[PDB]
């Protein structure tokens, strides 16, 4: 029995989903004209005479005439993150005019609920003194982010330092000891964030995904973030220490153009106690037996062992489906059959025979991931004009109504809805 | 079973590839080769568009575009007798982060002492004519661009270039498309950063000669690209400056019927990059099973000059095919009431495989 | 046959504009670039230009590309040349000419009858013709065409031409019929 | 691109083969054309191509070379043959041209207004006709 849900239509809604366990899904419509005076298709975050929950209700801020900063087409709500009772619905292209020059740069800026929106704590990290991309200015903060166990935040901008990428990380404690909304820019102390690299890194897209998962033994999250265009357009996947960022790995890309980082994931696949790398190539093209170079696309899954990961992926389990862009949005499922062995979902955005897109969910085994997909899901609904896109933002892994199962949300915004599976 | 060859015009002392057309007839374990007994026909008319990148890193580029129409013509006389060229640009897709959404800086992306045309996705300046000053003169009148991004948005500019037949000019004729870039390339998924999540499906959206669904649509994939330059019978040269060769060198291996390039900080040899380029594209033949499976597969064996003899993807490729050079080329059908047609890529000139077993 | 049919011979004052046409037939006008080859009495070919009837794009010589305003009109299949900021000194015989299919045989295979402009301060002149009372001498008369007439610093031009002769003035209108006598 | 096509001008019996050579400033590529201008006429395309003939021309022009040298070859001339002969390039822009050969075929040498007739060779300016197809002959008239 498919639970078959949908949205607000014709607002962008299904940028993004999220889980809630105190029960609320947190869908972002960053093309929605908002309430907010003087703002133009700003976006919100919906939770729902239905009205979403104003994260900010007070309209565009004002220079100390022009406003200090362009709310308007700003994105909210495209990646849209909860931890317990903490929202950080981000704007990628949350344009600030920054109080030292009129410039237009999306810093990203996530509104940090606590306790169920009893205060909402502007949390902007790439708003700072770095600006123009040159630091984090074009930074988009929030265009893929994550949270640990332990309630840290996690941010990834894909354009920070000339779209090097970046992740950035603190927890709930020091943004609200540094909390301080007087001032557009609040430094928090402690924030662990990638170093900046060398220019022959740049325009790599670290953190254009975000995941996090233990990869050395140090007791706390390690974050792995996607660089789908580092070395020379082929792709990578670092992983980082939990404790402090470093650099722990580097996973180079078997093809090029393919988006090696375009999603990640990050979990126990080999169901040994050690979280292993997962990693979608959406523009993975391949010829075919005829000469004719088709895109069906493959994941590649770098299995770790006690010694360390190894470098080569030990499975890249491939697509079938013709133009699938399969590798679009990763993301654990865990134990879905019951046998101790976690799986991941991952969604195709113009696969299937209308276009529809299957999510393809593998059976765990001993060498990790699988390389076909054992549960075959798609959408219910008739296919339209407009792309199903059922398939670009996804999120699983926990459970919602305690049935002893895990389930699975689904983010489809080409329709502008969503759809839950349970064992 | 048997070739059945019908039509088969013998190769033109315009033929380039005998049987023009043939009948195999068998199934199970066939092994059916007709030789094509390709030769490389002299004074076969080309076609060629030269998509620029109007970023500013190529601000210095475009004077030495400027010459090209009457240039790239005078030197492929001695290749062809029917020649046309024609011009599109193409800069970034017109939106943020890409580009700065500032209204000072919409009008100029640039920096502030940096005069710079508002950002396009592409703008087709010429149409396919065999007036290379027309070529020039449009090219002059271009005005330079820019983005913010070190990449920039080409591959949409290709897709328009190739899907717009009618609009472009395109004829049936070998089609060139010299892409020319100094900086990386956008593609699909580079788009998510500016919310342009649909995208480019491969149709024509020009109009007035300029793509203005940039915001609309995202850039193609390698994949669709391949798709739609191999589909319209174009061979793509990739001139790209060598701080990208080992990027356009690798891109060359995936996208059939390419030959990447070196060029100086202002394509000064582009014009010797495009001729050393299409005489590795003519020299090469690679044939195309066109679209036929579930009941075929075809197995290559080339027999081309100076004695070597290529297997399977090897034998699909012959090399050092001379002016009026004969090559044979063992294509078995093995399969495993339909008429599926077999193109050499970047020739309309075809041969007509019919697999009625 | 391609025939390219210019207008008559234009006359322009110092500073003015002359519009010289060019009616092509026999060939898709759209489809061939129409090249502009002045041909001064005396001289050799000068290419000015080139317009397209397509695109409506035009380019010119250095010598010509702010003064020689090239246009051509689809419709009527007509081309042509805008003389702005005339000269005495571009009295001469304006071409358009056609290449040989183009690409790179740039040759002007079809040429045009010849628009012999007369760019000069002086109005239409009736043809004085005063002969000796064997032949008509034709002196003192604006425009070319009625021995090529040779113009002299009087500012009219004047042949000499060796049975009734008929001196013919199509612009002037003053045909003269005097009879050749000693 | 300058074309300083040789001679400046030439004078042949009747049936003599003459070359006359267009050099170029640079190669080509075999982007040479030539052009005849008979008096108060437009030009004619003679040879396309550096080496083809154009059609209605009789076969006695040729054309040769490649790269920067080419030339143009008359078998034989005759009164037909007279005028200005200018060779075109088509390889940089703007066009360029020869000077022009004047094609003249020789023979044996030979108010009141004076005619002065056969004559070969030779305030007011006065002009000479062409010589005629007939006897090739030079007649000039001056008022005086």
């Amino acid at each position: 029995a498919p639970a078959v849900l949908s949205g607000p239509p014709g607002s962008f809604f299904g940028f993004s989903v999220e889980f809630y366990r105190p029960v609320s899904v947190l869908v972002g419509a960053p093309k929605a004209n908002t309430s907010q005076p003087g703002v133009l298709q700003g976006g919100a975050v919906y939770l729902c005479q239905c009205t979403p929950i104003e994260f900010d209700s007070k309209g565009s801020r004002l220079l100390e005439e022009e406003p200090v900063e362009y709310k308007s087409l700003q994105w909210f709500g495209a990646t849209v993150r909860a931890h317990g009772s903490s929202i950080l619905a981000c704007a990628p292209l949350y344009s600030w005019r920054t109080e030292k020059e009129p410039l237009s740069d999306p810093v990203g800026t996530c509104y940090l609920s606590t306790d169920n929106f009893t205060r909402i704590l502007e949390y902007a990290p790439c708003r700072s003194d770095f600006s123009w991309a040159a630091g984090q200015g074009y930074c988009q903060g929030g265009f893929s982010a994550e949270f640990t166990k332990t309630g840290r935040v996690v941010l990834g901008g894909p354009g920070s330092y000339f779209w090097q990428g970046q992740i950035l990380s603190a927890t709930q404690e020091q943004i609200a000891e540094s909390y301080y909304p007087e001032y557009l820019i609040n430094l928090v102390q402690g924030q662990l964030q990638t170093r900046q690299a060398s220019s022959i890194y740049d325009d790599s897209y670290l953190g254009y995904s975000v995941a996090v998962g233990e990869f050395s033994g140090d007791d706390t999250e390690d974050f792995v973030a996607g660089v789908p265009k580092g070395n020379l357009t082929y792709g990578y996947v670092t992983i980082l220490n939990g404790s402090d960022i470093r650099s722990l790995y580097n996973f180079s890309g078997e093809q090029m153009a393919s988006y090696f980082g375009y999603a990640v994931a990050a979990t126990d696949v080999n169901g040994d106690g050690l979280d292993d790398l997962l990693v979608g190539a959406p523009l993975l093209m391949d010829r075919t037996p005829d000469g004719r170079p088709q895109e069906v696309g493959r994941v590649y899954v770098y299995l770790q062992h006690p010694a360390g990961i190894e470098p080569t992926p030990t499975l890249t389990l491939t697509g079938h489906d013709e133009f699938g862009r399969f590798g679009s949005s990763l993301t654990p499922l865990g134990d879905l059959d019951q046998d101790g062995y976690n799986d991941v979902a991952i969604g195709a955005p113009f696969g299937g025979e209308t276009q529809q897109g299957v999510v393809f969910v593998f059976p765990g085994g001993p060498g990790g991931l699988g390389s076909k997909p054992s549960q075959v899901l798609q959408p219910l609904w008739a296919a339209s004009h407009t792309p199903d896109f059922f398939g670009s933002a996804l999120r699983g892994g926990r459970d919602l109504d305690g049935n002893g199962y895990p389930d699975l949300i689904v983010g489809s915004f080409g329709v502008d809805k969503a759809v839950v599976y349970r064992g | 079973g048997s070739k059945d060859i019908k039509k088969n015009k013998n190769v033109t002392n315009i033929t380039q590839i005998q049987p023009q057309q043939l009948v195999l007839r068998l199934r199970s374990g066939e092994p059916q080769t007709f030789t094509l007994k390709f030769k490389r026909a002299e004074d076969y008319p080309i076609d060629l568009y030269y998509l620029m990148d109007l970023s500013y890193s190529m601000k210095d580029d475009l004077e030495n575009v400027k010459s090209l129409g009457t240039d790239l013509m005078n030197e492929m006389r001695r290749i062809t007798s029917d020649f046309r060229i024609g011009f599109g640009s193409f800069v970034e897709k017109t939106v943020m982060p890409y580009i700065s959404t500032t209204p000072a800086k919409l009008r100029n992306p640039c920096t502030s002492e940096q005069n710079c045309t508002s950002p396009f996705s592409y703008k087709n300046v010429l149409s396919l004519t065999n007036k290379g000053e027309v070529f020039n003169e449009l090219v002059g009148k271009q005005r330079i661009s820019g983005n913010l991004d070190s990449p920039e948005g080409g591959f949409d500019a290709i897709m328009q270039v190739a899907v717009c037949g009618s609009l472009i000019g395109w004829r049936n004729v070998t089609r060139l498309l010299v892409f020319s870039t100094d900086a990386g390339f956008h593609f699909a998924g580079d788009g998510k950063l500016g919310g342009i999540v649909l995208p480019n499906d491969g149709q024509c959206h020009l109009e007035n000669n300029m793509y203005t669904m940039s915001h609309y649509y995202d850039y193609p994939s390698i994949a669709h690209l391949v798709q739609k330059l191999s589909e319209n019978n174009i061979q793509t040269i990739f001139a790209v400056t060598e701080e990208f060769q080992p990027v356009y060198k690798e891109l060359k291996n995936l996208i059939p019927k390419s030959a990447v390039g070196t060029l100086s900080a202002n394509s000064s040899n582009v014009i010797q990059l495009i001729i050393d380029a299409y005489n590795s594209l003519s020299s090469e033949v690679i044939l195309e099973n066109g679209k036929l499976s579930e009941g075929v597969t075809i197995s290559y064996k080339s027999y081309c000059k100076n004695g070597v003899n290529g297997t399977g993807e090897n034998g699909r490729k012959c090399s050092n095919i001379s002016i009026g050079d004969e090559v044979q080329f063992e294509i078995s059908i093995t399969s495993n009431s339909d008429s599926f047609k077999i193109r050499p890529l970047g020739f309309t000139e075809e041969v007509e495989v019919i697999l009625q077993y | 046959e391609v025939q390219l049919q210019q207008s008559g011979p234009e006359v322009g004052r110092p500073g003015s504009s002359v519009k010289i046409s060019c009616k092509a037939s026999g060939y898709t006008f759209t489809g061939y670039i129409l090249s502009w080859v002045k041909q001064s009495p005396g001289q050799g070919l000068e290419w000015i230009g080139w317009v397209d009837p397509e695109y409506g794009s035009t380019d010119s010589a250095e010598k010509f590309k702010k003064r020689a305003t090239l246009t051509a009109d689809i419709s009527s299949n007509t081309a042509y040349i805008q003389l702005s900021s005339l000269t005495s000194e571009d009295t001469a015989t304006y071409f358009c000419t056609r290449y040989y299919d183009g690409y790179y045989r740039r040759w002007f295979a079809y040429w045009g009858q010849g628009t012999l402009v007369t760019v000069s301060s002086a109005s239409t002149k009736g043809p004085s013709v005063f002969p000796l009372a064997l032949g008509c001498l034709v002196k003192d008369y604006f425009p070319e065409p009625v021995f090529p007439a040779v113009l002299q610093s009087s500012g009219l031009y004047s042949l000499s031409s060796v049975y009734i002769c008929n001196v013919n003035h199509k612009p002037s209108n003053t045909k003269v019929d005097k009879k050749v006598e000693p | 691109i300058q074309m300083t096509q040789s001679p400046a001008s030439l004078s042949a019996s009747l049936g003599d083969i003459v070359s006359i050579e267009c050099l170029a400033s640079e190669g080509i590529s075999n982007n040479l054309a030539w052009h005849q201008q008979k008096p108060g006429k437009s030009p004619q395309l003679l040879i396309y191509g550096a080496h083809s003939l154009h059609d209605g021309v009789p076969s006695r022009f040729s054309g040769s070379g490649s790269g920067t040298q080419y030339s143009l070859k008359i078998s034989g001339m005759q009164p037909e043959d007279e005028g200005v002969y200018y060779c075109q390039q088509g390889y940089k822009y703007p066009i360029t041209f020869g000077g022009g050969t004047k094609l003249e075929l020789k023979r044996t040498v030979a108010s009141v207004v004076c005619l002065l007739n056969n004559f070969y060779p030779r305030n007011s300016q006065e002009s000479v006709t062409e010589q005629d197809s007939k006897d090739s002959t030079y007649s000039l008239s001056s008022t005086l």
